[PDB]
């Protein structure tokens, strides 16, 4: 299908159902480690659980703690499979990193809608849709 | 990234598991983010302390650390613990002691630079607590990027950040102008503009204009809230912030801040005080002007609170509070200054129901962990409570 | 200077003996030196405070206000204490407390910067003690006048200051640069620097050239120096103070300082061991930084001092140092951290016969009053004691 | 006789004799306020009284209590008659006025020496020297 081309953030590959948010995501605050859910009173995809999907969001805000969330996440093994955001900063980028979850940014993540199955080779920043 | 010989020896594990650790983290970022090289750094500020925010999971990465002797070679400040039950706090315990064991200066504060640790301008350091890199950056021109907890702390061990985003001239231009045309004088009134303007904005380095803060406390409120609602890590306000003067080098869009835009946050923080049973002031921690301008609050009253107020604060201001009589004065009407911890980081859940507060920052998030908030100035709270 | 309605009523009495004595000094200022208004200031430091400087008639000048009922009415510290016998420190609590009833923040510092009152790029304030004159103006970018103990108490008391000198853009820009050659990169060479350029100048504001400083307090010292050997409020450094990008508008002379302008200062003060009976750091008062590297030197050595090691310090970092362990360790070598209190200012002649220190602002101030002196950095000192 | 032409301190007329520094001079160091005797070990001027003489000197130095050292010596009646200085700052113009000590500056101090008869006319800042 049709390739969205971005930036490594953490290598790997990854393949599976898709779930967005169009809203910026603190992990702390956003995300219960505990169970993947998403605890954003505002969040559009709140009650939701992010974990074993990939997970699609414009950008972070909050805490320089979220690294810690997400790495909380992953030992509880309900982080995502993969990330993509339209662009992730240091804190996003270093949660992924400790936590060896792939992820890549820039991508024209309105292109993205829930549901989709797609691949992520996060090696090369390549997201692929799977039609 | 370019790396030395000495830390590629580094980042090879010959002189240990812990540099090479800290090593990896950083390596990582910079060849992310396009850093030409790793860069000394003058200090270190370490957030992810509370046993609520990082959990085992966060106690196991740092003994990974403590374990193969890890030590800072950077001097190091150290953010706020949590308070909880009898179980909590062990574990608690067990985090700063981790931190302890690393070298890392325990200062359990989000202000370091009210006496601990005081960037100069122009200072390359790496600091995480996003309402203290947004004071370091934007209040005194220091340059350090937005850091998650563990790259602050794999900085701290290397000595060394990689020099990509804030560190460089050309990401600390302005992208855009906020003209404030709406009425902004008070704190609280700083803690809605911050609101609103981080998430108005995106990865943005705003320009603030028509702007003239009273108190400095009112900037490292809007920072504070800034870096909670958004993302922002570095703004200029015309005359009143170091870089000002050359932040405009392009020509760029311009967004008003209007008092319809202040009316709405400030209408969505009025839970009604029958369901208030705390104040809490000091987010980010109170200055020492803070805590006085309580007690004087508190003595015009003349008469106790009867719901608690809590001023949390840095072990420097509440020695200065405790040495010149003001901790005193504020006990007297069933206030207490909390050194060394942060309320929002606490699991105060089953404690307590509503927080009344000036600072938009806990008022954000407070709300967003279900808890009943009255955002207003401290003068009026302190008038109004029970 | 213009004076507002309310401002002319103040000068004629209207409001109170204490106002127009205040007023009265203020006016004759600003008319001497062409202000155009007062302007408002955002906090004040006051100097003269121990009872060797001022004497009974300083007791009588502050009497004179207290006696009307004079209170500051902008945020307001003060400057450090002497140390003496009964008699001395007797007088010496009288003048503390003639201080505490004008409701002055008894702080007892010359480092209020450290956790007490900081400043802010571009606010108007009204400091004397000359250090930190010079640190508010060169390093942070705030705007002040090398007041002299009663104009800083003056303009605490009215709020205002008259506007001339250096709250004005003209009268902070660089008056002639000054090329550092020499090798400059310890606390104590900083030292040696600004004893010389403060001789070697008149009243100009330096643009030093090829000087990188690793830590702030090398600055402390510099501007406290220049501020002893000569009368400097305010200097720039290039690539390090935030007014330094437009300190230079005209074609300036340069100076430059050599090896050998150096040599010359570390040479006058180096008096023998055997004329040294204390060590003295923190000369401005140290920060937590110094606190910690004094720590770090006493345990190198492994022995006590057989001669006293006293560091001055604020409040706030006497707490710091408490809190975070460094007091315990230091008192273990024959080393007390002093709060409050000044050994410069201290009637001490017969207690002491030689000081050995790291401030050029010591050395200079006790060879003046007849001490030894030995000026060297304080891991040389520390290593080298009895 | 030859008339210097300066700035206004500290108004007030006064006539003596002149004593000459050409160093910078701090107060607070400089001068003993119980004797009016310089006590500087580097001025040129050392040793000597400066009580009910004219002082003149280029610029002061030093430490801002030097306004309070200035008010003493006026209270134990060891203060000079006037002062002449090249250039006056806050620290010394702020002694002079809480001391009623007439004072100016802005007069070329290289033209007066040391045992001149000078009147000094403060309040409009005149130097006059006396043959
Ligand atoms: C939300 C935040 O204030 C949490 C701090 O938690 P901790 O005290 O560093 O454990 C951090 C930040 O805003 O960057
Ligand atoms: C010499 C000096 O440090 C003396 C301070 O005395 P006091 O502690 O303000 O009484 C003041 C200055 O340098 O301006
Ligand atoms: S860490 Fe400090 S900035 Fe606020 S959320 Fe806690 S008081
Ligand atoms: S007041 Fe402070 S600057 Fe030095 S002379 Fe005394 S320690």
């Amino acid at each position: 299908g049709p390739k969205l081309k971005g930036r490594k953030i953490v290598g790997g590959k990854a393949e599976g159902e898709v779930i967005v948010s169009r809203k910026p995501l603190s992990f702390l605050g956003g995300v219960d480690p505990e169970t993947g859910i998403v605890t954003d009173a505002e969040s559009d995809i709140r009650g939701q659980s992010i974990a074993g999907k990939i997970l699609v969001f414009p950008r972070g805000k909050g805490s320089t703690v979220g690294s810690y969330v997400i790495y909380a996440l992953k030992k509880n093994n309900k982080a995502p499979k993969a990330i993509i955001v339209g662009e992730a900063e240091t804190i996003v980028a270093t949660g992924a990193i400790i936590s060896d979850i792939p992820m890549v940014d820039g991508v024209d993540v309105s292109k993205l809608k829930t549901g989709m199955k797609v691949r992520v080779d996060a090696d090369s920043g390549e997201v692929e849709i799977l039609e | 990234m370019y790396l030395t010989k000495e830390e590629e020896l580094i980042l090879a594990g010959e002189y240990g598991y812990a540099l090479q650790k800290a090593m990896e983290i950083l390596v990582a970022l910079g060849d992310i983010y396009g850093a030409d090289r790793l860069i000394p750094i003058k200090s270190a500020q370490v957030a992810g302390v509370s046993y609520k925010n990082i959990g085992d999971a966060g106690i196991e990465f740092l003994r990974d650390f403590v374990e193969a002797g890890a030590k800072v070679s950077v001097y190091t400040t150290l953010n706020p613990a949590g308070i909880g039950d009898d179980e909590f706090m062990e574990k608690q315990m067990e985090v700063l002691e981790l931190y302890r064991k690393m070298g890392i200066e325990v200062t359990s504060t989000c202000t370091p630079y009210y006496g601990a640790n005081l960037p100069k301008f122009g200072d390359h350091i790496a600091w995480s607590e996003s309402s203290a890199v947004s004071f370091a950056n934007s209040i005194l021109g220091a340059r350090t990027n937005r850091e998650g907890g563990p790259s602050s702390l794999a900085a701290a061990i290397v000595g060394k950040t990689p020099n990509y985003g804030l560190h460089l001239d050309e990401n600390r231009k302005a992208t855009v102008i906020v003209d404030v045309k709406a009425k902004v004088k008070t704190f609280a009134d700083y803690s809605v503009l911050g609101y609103h303007v981080g998430k108005t904005l995106g990865n943005d380095v705003p320009y603030f204009k028509n702007l003239k803060p009273e108190k400095t406390e009112f900037l490292k409120e809007l920072g504070a809230a800034m870096g909670a609602t958004g993302s922002i890590a570095l703004y200029h306000v015309e005359g009143e912030t170091p870089e000002y003067r050359e932040a405009i080098t392009d020509k760029l869009e311009t967004i008003t801040v209007e008092d319809s835009d202040l009316k709405a946050v400030r209408e969505s923080f009025q839970d009604d005080w029958s369901d208030i049973d705390m104040i809490l002031i000091g987010c980010p921690h109170a200055s020492l002007p803070e805590v006085k301008e309580i007690a004087e609050l508190l003595r015009m009253r003349g008469k106790p609170l009867k719901i608690p107020l809590f001023i949390t604060a840095s072990r420097a201001v509440k020695a200065l509070a405790d040495a010149l009589g003001y901790t005193e004065i504020i006990e007297r009407y069933n206030g207490k200054i909390i050194p060394d911890s942060c309320f929002v980081v606490s699991p105060i859940k089953g404690w307590y129901r509503g927080i009344a507060t000036n600072s938009g920052k806990s008022a954000f998030y407070f709300r967003s962990f279900g808890f009943s908030v009255r955002l207003d100035d401290v003068e009026n709270l302190i008038k109004e409570a029970p």
